[PDB]
């Protein structure tokens, strides 16, 4: 379980790479 | 291994509780 | 006899013999089946076989 | 029913005397004229079965006999323990300063 | 245009979510097979005889790690230098038990990372910009070619590289202190003072700049929206920050000119590393630590001890220790 | 394992050229500012 | 503590007789003995047979006998194995040996006994320390 | 012919014992009034097995095929030893020394990997009687000694050992010591192997011989912390036969 | 007593996880109006 664990939450972070890449809130120039 | 087997719940509400706060926070925000 | 065919007639692998919140392997429950202890054969006082 | 075979050999004579069925070749310096020439020999013809037949040891010379009496008082023998002998062990013994 | 023109105007293109270019060209492939490598080998990779002599350490989570004991293993000593591809070994299986994935994955890493400080420069160009970003990176990357490489070659085995795992990292650097006395060496001591002083001018000029923001918020949302993205102005009082700073020490002990500032803010970090990362780039060839072993002693030649003296002994007790079964004969010469 | 080695000389190869290509297309012209 | 004659006094023979040595000799034969021998003998050990120290103690039981000026200067110019039964001159650098070892080929008779007194002065300042190896570092 | 080691150096060729011309098919005559010996053995495993451990139930184990995965360092060579001749006509070859001992690890199906010490040392190897010329058909069975594929100076990873090292678990300081006695306390094992080697080429002329051989011996027991396995190895075997 | 382990992860999250996806919906229902 503790292998599952591990490896889950480094899974979480890389899908938190992709959002905050690709989905960020777009700098604007105001 | 002969790990803690409380570990694992420590671990997943570590992360569970403070990350649904966040959650809550943002959404509420993008309703306004 | 082999094994293998010992061991289906047991009703430990009988499907129908479980539970909802009994979870896990078969081998959770019985265990982890080693060897076939052999076939037993019972007998009265007066040598009759019996079942 | 289990025992560290070399600890137990520290209570036998090995832990007092120079076993020259076991001791690594390093210990015969401490002793005058013993190292390297004789202690090669006592160790190339190594398990004897008393202390004394190390006199016997072919072509010894009569002042090498005489170094090995003055010295036999610091021998012993036990039997050969296969942890101490193997790998070449009685020569270097991973022990240095 | 024709093909060839289309494809090297996509390459270069500044319209790129991510900007690719020549040097992205080469890092791209080179990261994926590295990153790929390392989380599957980190997770499930089987024991890897690092030292050469049958005794394999465990470095993956699958085999009874976490997450800060678990690395990927140095390739073994029996290996030495040489080149040790996958289609070198005769199995998958002695590929894994000779440690084949650290290979592969810290060249693929250090060409990736070569192509990445490359890749600074390039866009750098396409954007019109002065190119020396790429020059601070450099102090990074220079600092992992001496763990990864340089390292390894002054000793003659990528076995004593630099682990790729939390606890590794720690071995090697407890074993170097013992083979090298690197605490005692002035490269790293200019190492140590590029990354606190480093950490020290962030935090001040964090501090200093955030201490004169000018008022454009109210008290209850944050400061940070007193500024806008690509605003002419600027929105802190840098001569009022002098004014703070000039009186925390004296006049000219403060920095009025922002491109100064932020020069030295560069140049600082920049050259410690360089130096720390040429600290183990030359101890890599034995050149090490200063050596005050019995250096003080008294009329008659007793040796007074110094605390120099009492590192000796920390050190000593990490070499006759560690590698415990490695060595047969009483020097340890690499 | 001979399979392995050739199509990897092989990627290796191309991607090699690629980078050698492209820098030698004019790379000096491809900046926002001036064509020399 | 300081650097005095009775510190300075060791056996020049067997016979017991002594000599004493001046705090210049003494700083002589630690100059000579680290331009000469300290690259194998450093603290008093013998890196390339460990083994065999430079403890007064172990010279004591060499044959013919070092633990005295004389039997080392003999050394210094005729080494023998431990038991005395063969010669190493062409192995040890030594007087003999002179061509093939040249840091020995301009050392004077006095440069000898300097190093043979640094050899049996120093274990008396240094103890356990000298020909005790990295435990006593 | 006669290469030399830059012909060789890297190939894995140093690895490979010597062989001799399909047309090898002498003999070698041995005259019992003369001395002889063994002035080079190579011998080359080329397959090793292990017998698997059959479950409780059992019926029988096999042999089971196994991974090399410590590559070319698996030969013995340059053993030398005399070659008796007994008065019943036999040969004995008498092992005195030699490069007799490889640590080599194997690796099963399911990714247990076996180490062993593939090895002849001491090893005293006997023909038939009345062996009156070296043949195609001869065979020697011989019997080995197998130590302790550590020796007693090696410490494991929590600084145990036989003749060094920590006596107990220093890391569980209050444990009872009685679950972990068979680690605690280091084992040297010395064991017995068998192995033939059956002659099927012959230069006469040289005294060269080469052929096959089979071994069986026990694998590591981790200086007794577990039991070991059997194994068998197969390979081939070059002997020249000098007069002594 | 001699009670199946998992039982307490998997009651925390059969409460937590429907939970926490209400609340969500109910905060950012009341910032709406
Ligand atoms: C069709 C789906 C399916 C099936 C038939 C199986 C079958 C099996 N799995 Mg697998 N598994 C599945 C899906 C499935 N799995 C999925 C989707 C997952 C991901 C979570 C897993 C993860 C998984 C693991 C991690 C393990 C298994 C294991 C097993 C075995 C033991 C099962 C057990 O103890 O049941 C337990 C079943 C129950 C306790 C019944 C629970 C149903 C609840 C009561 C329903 C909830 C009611 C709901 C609240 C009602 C409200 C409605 C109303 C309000 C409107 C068995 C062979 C185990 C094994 O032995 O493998 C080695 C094991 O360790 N499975
Ligand atoms: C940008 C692409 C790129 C680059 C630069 C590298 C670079 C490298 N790889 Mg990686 N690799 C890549 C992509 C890349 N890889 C991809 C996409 C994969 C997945 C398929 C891999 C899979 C991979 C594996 C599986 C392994 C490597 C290995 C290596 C190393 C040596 C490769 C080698 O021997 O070729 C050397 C280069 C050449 C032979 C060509 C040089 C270029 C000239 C100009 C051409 C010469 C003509 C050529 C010989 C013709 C081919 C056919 C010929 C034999 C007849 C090096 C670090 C090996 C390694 O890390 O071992 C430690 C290894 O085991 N790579
Ligand atoms: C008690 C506080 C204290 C002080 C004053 C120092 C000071 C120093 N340490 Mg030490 N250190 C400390 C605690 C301290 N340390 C602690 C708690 C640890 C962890 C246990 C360490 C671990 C450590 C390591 C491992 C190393 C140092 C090093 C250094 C030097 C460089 C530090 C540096 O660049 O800082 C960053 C700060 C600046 C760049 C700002 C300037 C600071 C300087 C030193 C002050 C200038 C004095 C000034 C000229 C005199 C008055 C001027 C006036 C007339 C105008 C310096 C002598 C390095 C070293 O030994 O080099 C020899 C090194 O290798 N330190
Ligand atoms: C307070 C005590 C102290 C302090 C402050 C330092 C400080 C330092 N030590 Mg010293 N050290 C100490 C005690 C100390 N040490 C002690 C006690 C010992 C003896 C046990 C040592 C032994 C020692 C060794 C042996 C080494 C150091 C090194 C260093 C440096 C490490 C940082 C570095 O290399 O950055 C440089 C930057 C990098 C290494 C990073 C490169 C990053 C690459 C290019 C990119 C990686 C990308 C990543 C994989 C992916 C990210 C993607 C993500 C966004 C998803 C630094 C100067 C190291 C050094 O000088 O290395 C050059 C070194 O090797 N130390
Ligand atoms: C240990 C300290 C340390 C780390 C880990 C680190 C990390 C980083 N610094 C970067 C940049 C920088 N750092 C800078 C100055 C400094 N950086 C420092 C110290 C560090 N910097 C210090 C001390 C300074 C002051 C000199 C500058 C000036 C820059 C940059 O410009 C650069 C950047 O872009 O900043 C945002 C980034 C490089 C991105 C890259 O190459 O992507 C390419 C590689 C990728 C994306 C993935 C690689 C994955 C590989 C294959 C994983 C397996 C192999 C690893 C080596 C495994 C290691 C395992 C560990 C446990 C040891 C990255 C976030
Ligand atoms: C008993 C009695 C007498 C009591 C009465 C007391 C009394 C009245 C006494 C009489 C007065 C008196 C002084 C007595 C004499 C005593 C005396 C001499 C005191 C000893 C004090 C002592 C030695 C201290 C040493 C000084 C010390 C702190 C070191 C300073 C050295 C120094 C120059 C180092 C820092 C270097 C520096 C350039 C830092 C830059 C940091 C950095 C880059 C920040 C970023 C940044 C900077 C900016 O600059 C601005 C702008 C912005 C934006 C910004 O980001
Ligand atoms: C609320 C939501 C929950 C949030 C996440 C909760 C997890 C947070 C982490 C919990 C503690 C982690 C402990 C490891 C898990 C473990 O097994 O604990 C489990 C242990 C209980 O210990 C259990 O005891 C049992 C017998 O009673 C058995 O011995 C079990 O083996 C043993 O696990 O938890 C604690 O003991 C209780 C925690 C109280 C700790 C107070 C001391 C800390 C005070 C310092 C805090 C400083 C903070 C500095 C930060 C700045
Ligand atoms: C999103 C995440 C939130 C979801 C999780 C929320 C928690 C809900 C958990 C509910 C499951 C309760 C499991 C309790 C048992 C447990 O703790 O042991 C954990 C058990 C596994 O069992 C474990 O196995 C071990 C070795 O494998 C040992 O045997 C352990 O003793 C045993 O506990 O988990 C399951 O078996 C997992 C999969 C079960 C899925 C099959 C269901 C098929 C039935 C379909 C019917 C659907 C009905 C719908 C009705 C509407
Ligand atoms: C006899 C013994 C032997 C003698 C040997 C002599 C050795 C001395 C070498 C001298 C080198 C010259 C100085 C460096 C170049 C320089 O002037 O920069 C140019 C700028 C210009 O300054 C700016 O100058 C500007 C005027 S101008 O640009 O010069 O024209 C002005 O606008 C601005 O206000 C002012 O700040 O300097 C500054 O920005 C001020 C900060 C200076 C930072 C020092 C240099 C970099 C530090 C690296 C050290 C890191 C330490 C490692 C830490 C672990
Ligand atoms: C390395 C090549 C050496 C140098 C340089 C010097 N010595 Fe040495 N010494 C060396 C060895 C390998 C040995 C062992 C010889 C053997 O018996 O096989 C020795 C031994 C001595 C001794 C005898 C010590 C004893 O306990 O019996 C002495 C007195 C000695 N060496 C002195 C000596 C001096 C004075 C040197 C400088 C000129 C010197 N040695 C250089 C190795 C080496
Ligand atoms: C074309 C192109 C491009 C792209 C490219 C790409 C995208 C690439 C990719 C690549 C990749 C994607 C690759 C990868 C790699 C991988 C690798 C190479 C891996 C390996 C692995 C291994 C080998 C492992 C193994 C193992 C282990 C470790 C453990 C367990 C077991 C096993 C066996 C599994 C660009 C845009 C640039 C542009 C130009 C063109
Ligand atoms: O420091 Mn000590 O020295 Ca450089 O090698 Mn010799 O021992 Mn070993 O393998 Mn990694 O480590
Ligand atoms: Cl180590
Ligand atoms: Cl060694």
């Amino acid at each position: 379980m503790e292998t599952i664990t591990y490896v889950f939450i480094f899974a979480c972070i890389i899908a938190l790479f992709f959002f905050a890449i690709f989905f960020r809130e777009p700098p604007r120039i105001t | 291994m002969e790990v803690n087997q409380l570990g694992l719940i420590a671990t997943a509400l570590f992360v569970l509780v403070p990350s649904v706060f966040l959650i809550i926070l943002y959404v509420q925000t993008e309703s306004q | 006899i082999p094994e293998k065919l010992a061991f289906y007639d047991y009703i430990g692998n009988n499907p129908a013999k479980g539970g909802l919140f009994r979870t896990g392997p078969m081998n959770k429950g019985d265990g982890i089946a080693q060897a076939w202890k052999g076939h037993a054969v019972f007998r009265n006082k007066e040598g009759e076989e019996l079942f | 029913e289990l025992v560290n075979v070399v600890d137990e050999k520290l209570g036998t004579a090995y832990g007092e005397k120079i076993d020259l069925n076991n001791t690594n070749i390093a210990a015969f310096i401490q002793y005058r004229g013993l190292y390297p020439t004789l202690a090669k020999l006592i160790v190339k013809n190594a398990p004897y079965e008393s202390v004394e037949d190390v006199l016997n040891i072919p072509g010894l010379t009569e002042r090498q006999k005489q170094i090995l009496r003055e010295n036999l008082e610091h021998f012993t023998v036990t039997e050969v323990e296969t942890a101490l002998v193997e790998g070449g062990d009685r020569y270097n013994n991973g022990l240095y300063k | 245009a024709n093909l060839w023109e289309r494809f090297c105007n996509w390459v270069t293109s500044t319209d790129n979510r991510l900007y690719v270019g020549w040097f992205g060209v080469i890092m791209i492939p080179t990261l994926l097979a590295a990153t790929i490598c390392f989380v599957i080998a980190f997770i499930a990779a089987p024991p890897v005889d690092i030292d050469g002599i049958r005794e394999p350490v465990s470095g993956s989570l699958l085999y009874g790690n976490n997450i800060i004991t678990g690395a990927v293993v140095p390739s073994s000593n029996a290996i030495g230098l040489h080149f040790y591809p996958i289609w070198e070994a005769a199995s998958l299986d002695e590929w894994l038990y000779n440690g084949g994935p650290y290979q592969l994955i810290i060249f693929h890493f250090l060409l990736g990372a070569s192509c990445y400080m490359g890749r600074q420069w390039e866009l750098s160009y396409r954007l019109g910009m002065r190119p020396w970003i790429c020059v601070a990176y450099s102090a990074p990357l220079a600092s992992a070619f001496a763990v990864f490489l340089i390292y390894p070659i002054g000793q003659g085995s990528f076995s004593d590289g630099m682990p790729l795992g939390i606890s590794g990292t720690f071995n090697f650097m407890i074993v170097f202190q013992a083979e090298h006395n690197i605490l005692m060496h002035p490269f790293h001591q200019l190492g140590v003072a590029g990354v606190f002083g480093g950490a020290l001018f962030c935090a001040m000029h964090g501090s200093l700049v955030t201490s004169s923001l000018i008022r454009e918020t109210t008290e209850t949302e944050s400061a940070n929206y007193g500024y806008k993205f690509g605003q002419e102005e600027e929105t802190y009082n840098i001569v009022a920050a002098h004014g703070y700073f000039g009186r925390l020490i004296f006049q000219y002990a403060s920095f009025n000119n922002s491109r100064s500032l932020h020069f030295f803010l560069a140049a600082w970090p920049v050259v410690g590393v360089w130096f720390t990362a040429l600290g183990i780039s030359t101890m890599a060839f034995n050149l090490n630590g200063f050596n005050f072993n019995h250096s003080v002693i008294d009329a008659k030649g007793n040796v007074i001890n110094t605390w120099a003296d009492i590192i000796n002994r920390a050190n000593l007790g990490m070499e006759v220790m560690h590698e415990r079964n490695a060595h047969n004969f009483p020097l340890d010469l690499a | 394992m001979e399979t392995l080695k050739i199509t990897v000389y092989i990627v290796v190869t191309f991607f090699v050229l690629l980078f050698v290509f492209g820098f030698l297309s004019g790379d000096p012209a491809r900046n926002p500012k001036r064509k020399d | 503590a300081e650097l005095t004659p009775e510190v300075l006094t060791v056996p020049l023979n067997s016979e017991g007789k002594t000599i004493t040595l001046t705090e210049k000799q003494y700083l002589e034969g630690k100059r000579l003995f680290q331009y000469a021998c300290a690259s194998c003998h450093v603290g008093g050990i013998t890196k390339t047979n460990p083994s065999l120290d430079l403890r007064t103690e172990t010279l004591a039981l060499a044959t013919p006998p070092r633990d005295n000026i004389e039997g080392l200067v003999d050394y210094m110019k005729n080494p023998t194995t431990y038991d005395g039964e063969q010669e190493i001159a062409e192995v040890h650098p030594s007087l003999r040996s002179a061509d093939i070892f040249p840091k020995m080929r301009n050392l004077t008779e006095k440069d000898l006994v300097a190093i043979a007194g640094h050899i049996l002065v120093e274990p008396k300042i240094l103890g356990d320390k000298w020909g005790g190896g990295k435990v006593y570092y | 012919q006669t290469l030399t080691y830059d012909d060789i150096v890297g190939t894995g060729l140093a690895n490979k014992c010597p062989t001799l011309d399909d047309t090898a098919r002498g003999a070698y005559p041995i005259d019992s009034s003369q001395t002889y010996r063994i002035a080079r053995l190579c011998l080359q495993p080329t397959t090793f097995l292990v017998k698997e451990e059959p479950k409780n139930k059992r019926q029988e184990a096999e042999f089971v095929p196994t991974k090399l995965v410590t590559r070319e360092t698996t030969s013995l060579d340059q053993i030398q030893g005399e070659l008796k001749v007994n008065s019943d006509g036999s040969l004995t070859f008498v092992e005195e020394d030699g490069i007799d001992f490889q640590p080599v690890t194997v690796q099963m199906a399911g990714g247990e990997r076996i180490p062993l010490l593939f090895t002849v040392k001491n090893l005293v190897a006997s023909t038939q009687p009345n062996v009156t010329s070296i043949t195609t058909s001869t065979d020697f069975k011989g019997e080995f000694n197998v130590p302790s594929y550590r020796t007693a100076n090696f410490l494991d990873p929590k600084g145990r050992g036989l003749a060094s090292g920590y006596d107990s678990a220093i890391a569980l300081p209050q444990a009872k010591e009685e679950e972990l006695a068979r680690a605690n306390v280091k084992r040297f094992s010395l064991t017995k192997g068998q192995i033939s080697l059956n002659v099927a080429k012959v230069d006469g002329r040289t005294g060269e011989i080469a052929g096959t051989f089979e071994s069986e011996q026990l694998s590591d027991d981790d200086m007794g912390a577990h039991e070991p396995h059997e194994v068998k190895i197969q390979g081939v075997f070059y002997a020249s036969i000098e007069p002594a």
